[PDB]
């Protein structure tokens, strides 16, 4: 007439395998998943500031393109660049275009602020039918295109300065002028040879034009050199030109704060979500994620592994 | 299991008992019973929590490099593929060792709980019980319900037993 | 911890122990008494030590190196330049934070298991002439003057000495005629 | 150990055990033997394999990688390929260190484990018929034969057999 | 009449010292060595296909130089550069030689396409006795040196295209001629400066040569400034120079994959490595190798240590 | 009749709280810290050898603006650079300025070895107002301004020549001027547009000067822009032109070694020290830090965590 007390512990019907440092697959009651490997498809608007480029390239809203002038003075947390986006103005290049887009992106922001530039001598606002605005020619919103005077047919050592008695950083974005004949180099500018020159107290950027054709783009083999200066405050811009030059019309504020830029063909969708990768929203409840190496915000670290298992039971030991 | 206790001289668990993960099952002359230890259970489940919430915690990264490249240019692209590529390859080493090193510590410690249970109940019958050698103590004298509860909340005074208790293990 | 003797069976530590990590108090025909144990003390000391200086050892050693703080935007290299360095600090403070975590979940179950391990010694070595009262105590069953005392902390105790003595106060039962032998 | 067998009560190892990592010596009215155990010494072995087949296992390839050794002073970007390729060694270095010492480590204590843990298993097939010398060795209070031996061996020994025998050599008590 | 029954474990004649967390040195009865620090010192030629340069740069076979003409239309997934290596044609500079040698030693082929180029109103197939092909004056076989009409005075603006109307990508070389003196300027080229503009629809340059001396190198004192264009299909090359073009022949094909290329001093073989070092396969059986940071293949992560000891049997205790 | 024998540890009255793989928080008795977060503020004379630039860069250092004379031929183990370090020489700027400034603070030295250039045919050592040596004009110790003869009116072609036939790699520092107006052009170096090339034997730059107006900077719209050549032993030098030259008067040395640069405004004192950061020395006996990641030397990692405590006794129970 004695008694028996059994010590055991509980187990479950079907539990889960899961990785040791001895063995590769090991029953447990119970595991939990720390590689996120989906998105909703969707970029969530909240809580970052997300700004759809659609047709737009960063570069292009903030040259002024016309069919982007709807984002003129534009702000953003990320800026979502699509694949669809196109150029339809003058055929240009910014040499280290990758730069000046990072700079941009990561100042988040377009606010431009117009200057009384006095261009002394020469003819203002050239236009062009690759960039068409309203009923006839058109350029760039933010830059100058400037020509040899009306009458006369003379062009000037333009010789203009800017002081910056601010107490931020100013953007200046500029360029240079390729004509694709000395007939069209000379009918423009007078000079047989053209010069830029933008300097500061700190720096300074000549560029020499560059005579002849590249392949035709909305009709012209001519081309435009993006270039940029920043102007930091107590300090000066000079521009120094006899020829070729696209004038800017004003600055750029620049800031810093946790602006940036994704390429991305996922669409927008009003929800919340801190972590944004090009294919939408992942949530960042776990600690790892499968979807994309590139991510903005809060967001789980990739990793290769499309799962990891994290035991969160006993050994499993079925009856 | 390092401790022996789990997949060890305990052979399975009890699928039964859905309540805790550590428990009783007694027979004695009133009939057979079943309780969960909660003190172990939520030993337990107090290191898989705390493990868990140190893992899942919460980086936030904003403008970073560009990772993807829509043309051939060389020395500078070569580079940020590496960084990021090297990057990669080291978060996700860190991953795996990190999740073997827990699940091999999970397993371990979920089987010591289970060990310092059976131990602290051996200790607790002192000379009235002795060790089946499959987590079952023979219990040597009338041990009725309250009697089984009384060792469960850890009141059995065995004293009360001894005397009982020892001339039934020395017998014949 | 994993073995379960500090915050486990031992209930709680001894603030007086200032000469040993462990050790032995115990009550007999001349009171009570406390005495360090010197070979699970320093069991704990050198593995604790070890531990320590392969942490502390000094291996890092950098002159000449990238920039990590700029005057100037730049744009694409100077990004690089802050995305290595930022990628860099990031995984070192993951090693940083998981050595020690590991670490100290290492020491306490290294600290437990001497406790444990100096129990169990000292247990084997009384044999039949005590019993673990559960709480880190063994009750001793014969007369035990301090140098009989001092011979189980030095590990020299002879059981057989005892067992006799032990034996006969041990396993007395009340209700069936057997107490103490009386025989000479 | 933290188990406190090998290198703990177990003096030390027998070099002449060469058939099995964990077994058993006796002695017997019969004289001496010694024989290996399968179980414990194919579960160390086991989970040796194991980490062992973890850690070997072939993981990486690579093939286009940026250049790690220059042949002219350049500056800026060279700084930075050096800089990332030596950051990277020392990563993956600190990786390996640390790998193999906390395998190590576990290694060991595994292995003191199983060493434990068939001498638990042995005490408890012996209920009360025999005594915890310490030193890992019981002192069996009945006279047990080869099939006897073999029996706790094997795992079949039963103790009611022995029981009454073993209780009156262990109790058997002296006067004064 | 009783029993004793012994538990306990092996122990060997000479165990392996390993490290611990603990411990720096304790003895297990066994362990095996984690990092690869031996090379057979050569370069076994399977499984990757291996290309041993010889006398040889990529960039010289590359651009023609014609002791390396041997290496038209190669192919490899390593090519190997000795430093025995030499040049011996035209004496030459690459501006981003290393990006060029990058590009094409991952593209892993020297496949070309000749394309019928018009060159109007100049000589071409130019030559050089520093670029001696046979007993004669010669060039790289992939550049086409053009000079003044065999009529006196006349260089004309060359304006040639060439569109990409296949479905990969195109990579041409092209160059721009450096004279020593004016005289041999305008005795080339007619005019007193020379101009090479290459472009694409999103891309150009413009290389303006610089009349001058550089080093004796193999009889002269000039220099050719190598380039690259790559150009997309739906793009289109344009060529425009009016003097010191040193034109392309046609295109090299360009493709993507496991394809790179190492410096190294090391005979080939005939056996089997995944693994590639400079000094030699290596095996990759060892997670870890201390022999050159520089691999390629399957290999064992480069470490600093020499050796890591992973025990794989017990603590040894003799005594 | 019997005795009691009870085994127990160790505790103190209040521990150190630590974390661990399942608590954020446990008590035990004793725990050393591993992230150095402080520093005393000063840098340690030693053991590196420190050259403090004051207020001089490194690159006003080696073009040697006249302020800057005092650090001809200095080496270091380290330059550091300082808030205040102005240029008050010829204004100039240098395309990729990062990288010479890098390879110089790198190799360490500022050994310098003049050589018999010879300039035919033009007027040498041309001095500014903008940088004045005493009461007079004057120039970067290092460069030589050419400009067209002295009474011919004339600028040649200059070819000059130097072989590098010692064991060493030869840096040659070497510039080229723009001026502001095409009257300015003209009257320094009578070409109306200049030349510059600079080469070896597998290399070459060619610069062309840019005219035009610019902000004054110490009364001067014209600048110098400034350019490097390694030539190694057994390569040659070649410098050809027909104006704007800024000539170089010879040699650096050039030296491999720990050698680097930094920035920072704390002090140099007494002390022995292997690490140094730009808030001064700091302590290497911990394994990681938190006071800079720019570090130089001997120096723990840098981590984010301000504390890591690490356990060096056992739980702590009261
Ligand atoms: C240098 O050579 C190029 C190519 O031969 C010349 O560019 C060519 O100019 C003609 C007219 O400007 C372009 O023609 C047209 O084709 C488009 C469709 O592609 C069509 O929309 C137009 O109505 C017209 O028929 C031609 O495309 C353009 N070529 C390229 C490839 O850009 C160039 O004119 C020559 N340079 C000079 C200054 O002569
Ligand atoms: C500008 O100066 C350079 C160097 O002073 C002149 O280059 C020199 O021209 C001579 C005549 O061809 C070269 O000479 C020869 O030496 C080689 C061995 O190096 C030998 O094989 C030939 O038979 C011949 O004797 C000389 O090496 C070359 N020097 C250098 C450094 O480049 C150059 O001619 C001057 N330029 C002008 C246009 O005046
Ligand atoms: C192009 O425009 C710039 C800006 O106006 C002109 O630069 C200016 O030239 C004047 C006189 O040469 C400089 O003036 C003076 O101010 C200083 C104090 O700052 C004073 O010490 C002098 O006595 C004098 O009054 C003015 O600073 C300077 N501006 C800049 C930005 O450099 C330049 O002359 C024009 N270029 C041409 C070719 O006309
Ligand atoms: C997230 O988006 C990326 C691209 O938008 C997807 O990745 C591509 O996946 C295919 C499938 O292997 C590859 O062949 C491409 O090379 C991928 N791009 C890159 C650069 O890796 C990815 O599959 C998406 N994730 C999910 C879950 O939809
Ligand atoms: C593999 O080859 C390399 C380079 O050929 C050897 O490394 C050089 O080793 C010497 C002394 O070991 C150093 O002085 C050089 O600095 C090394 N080069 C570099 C940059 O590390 C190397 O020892 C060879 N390894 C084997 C296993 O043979
Ligand atoms: C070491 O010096 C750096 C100075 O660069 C100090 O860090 C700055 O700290 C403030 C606030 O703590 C930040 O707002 C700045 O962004 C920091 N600068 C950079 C570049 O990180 C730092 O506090 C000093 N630390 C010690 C311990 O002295
Ligand atoms: C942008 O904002 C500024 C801020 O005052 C203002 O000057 C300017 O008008 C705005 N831009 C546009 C597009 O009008
Ligand atoms: C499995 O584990 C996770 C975390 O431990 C927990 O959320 C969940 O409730 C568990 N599931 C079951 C079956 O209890
Ligand atoms: C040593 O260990 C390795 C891996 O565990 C094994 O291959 C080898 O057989 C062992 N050697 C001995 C002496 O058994
Ligand atoms: C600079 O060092 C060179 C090194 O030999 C030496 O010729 C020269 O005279 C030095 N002038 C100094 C020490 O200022």
């Amino acid at each position: 007439p004695g008694a028996t007390l059994c010590l055991g512990h509980h187990a479950v019907p079907n539990g889960t395998l899961v990785k040791t440092i001895t063995d590769d697959q090991i029953e447990v009651t119970n595991a939990t998943e720390l590689v996120q490997s989906s998105s909703t498809g969707k970029i969530c608007n909240n809580p970052h500031r997300i700004l759809d480029g659609i047709d737009c390239t960063l570069i292009d809203a903030l040259l002024g393109d016309p069919h982007c002038d709807v984002f003129q003075n534009e702000t953003w947390d990320l800026f979502v660049e699509r694949s669809k986006a196109f150029s339809n103005c003058y055929p240009y290049d910014v040499p280290d275009y990758a730069s000046l887009r990072s700079l941009v992106a990561s100042s988040g922001t377009l606010e431009f602020i117009t200057e009384g530039f006095t261009w002394t001598g020469v003819t203002q606002n050239g236009g062009s039918n690759a960039c068409k605005r309203g009923p006839g020619s058109g350029f760039f919103s933010r830059l100058n295109w400037l020509t040899k005077s009306s009458k006369g047919s003379t062009y000037p050592v333009l010789n203009v300065t800017m002081p910056n008695n601010d107490n931020f950083d100013k953007l200046y974005i500029w360029g240079v002028h390729h004509p694709s004949t000395n007939q069209e180099q000379t009918s423009l500018y007078v000079q047989a040879s053209g010069r830029v020159t933008v300097s500061t107290r700190r720096s300074q950027q000549t560029i020499i034009p560059n005579i002849g054709s590249r392949p035709w783009v909305r009709g012209l083999s001519s081309r435009i050199s993006i270039y940029w200066t920043i102007v930091k405050p107590g300090d000066v811009l000079v521009i120094n030109s006899n020829g070729n030059l696209i004038a800017p019309r004003g600055y750029f504020k620049m800031r810093t704060g946790k602006s940036s830029i994704m390429r991305s063909d996922a669409p927008i969708d009003t929800c919340i979500s801190e972590c944004i990768t090009p294919n939408g929203s992942i949530p960042n409840d776990k600690p790892f994620q499968n979807v994309n190496k590139i991510t903005y915000g809060a967001c789980p670290k990739y990793v290769k592994q499309n799962t990891l298992k994290l035991a969160t039971g006993m050994r499993n030991v079925p009856e | 299991g390092l401790f022996g206790a789990i997949a060890g001289f305990i052979e399975n668990g009890w699928e039964g008992m859905i309540d805790g993960w550590y428990g009783f099952r007694h027979q004695n002359s009133e009939g057979t019973g079943q309780a969960a230890d909660l003190k172990s259970t939520q030993a337990a489940i107090d290191q898989i929590n705390g493990k868990l919430n140190r893992v899942i915690e919460k980086n936030e990264k904003f403008h970073q490099i560009e990772k993807e490249f829509s043309e051939v240019e060389g020395r500078i692209q070569d580079l940020e593929k590496y960084v990021e590529d090297t990057k990669i390859d080291l978060w996700s080493y860190n991953a795996e060792l990190l999740v073997a090193l827990e699940n091999q510590h999970t397993i371990d410690l979920t089987d010591s709980e289970m060990n310092k249970l059976f131990e602290k109940t051996g200790r607790q019958l002192r000379e009235n019980a002795e060790d089946m050698g499959n987590g079952c103590f023979k219990i040597y004298h009338k041990c009725d319900n309250a009697c089984i509860e009384s060792i469960r909340n850890g009141t059995y005074d065995h004293d009360v037993y001894r005397d009982e208790a020892l001339n039934n293990r020395f017998q014949i």
